[PDB]
């Protein structure tokens, strides 16, 4: 039992998808390698009495 | 003395004399008139309404 002008607005859409591909890559602690002293991860092969 | 004539024909100034002192050169709001009369000029409106 009051008037007042107003705006309508009903969107109607819907997102949708075909291709069945898809690539994620994810990316975790990038902030510590900066902010730590991380060196080469060097690969000491092997070569003493062990083998 | 100058002096202004007014009538109403309104029932409660049955036979009742008032008298003041007012301005006549002045239309702007001053200490020195009786009584201001502000006005917002009014406007309306017409449209159609459900009650009830």
């Amino acid at each position: 039992q009051r008037i007042g002008r107003e705006i309508r607005l009903t969107p109607r859409y819907r997102y949708f998808n075909f291709l069945p591909i898809m690539l994620v890559i994810n990316v975790i602690n990038l902030e510590e390698a900066i902010a730590q002293r991380t060196a080469l991860d060097v690969n000491e092969t092997q070569v003493t009495p062990a083998s | 003395y100058d002096y202004t004539i007014a009538r109403i024909s309104d029932l409660r100034m049955k036979d009742k004399i008032v008298m003041t002192f007012i301005l006549p050169n002045e239309s702007e709001p001053h200490p020195l008139q009786h009584g201001v009369l502000g006005f917002i000029p009014e406007y309306l409106v017409d449209f159609n309404m459900i009650r009830n």
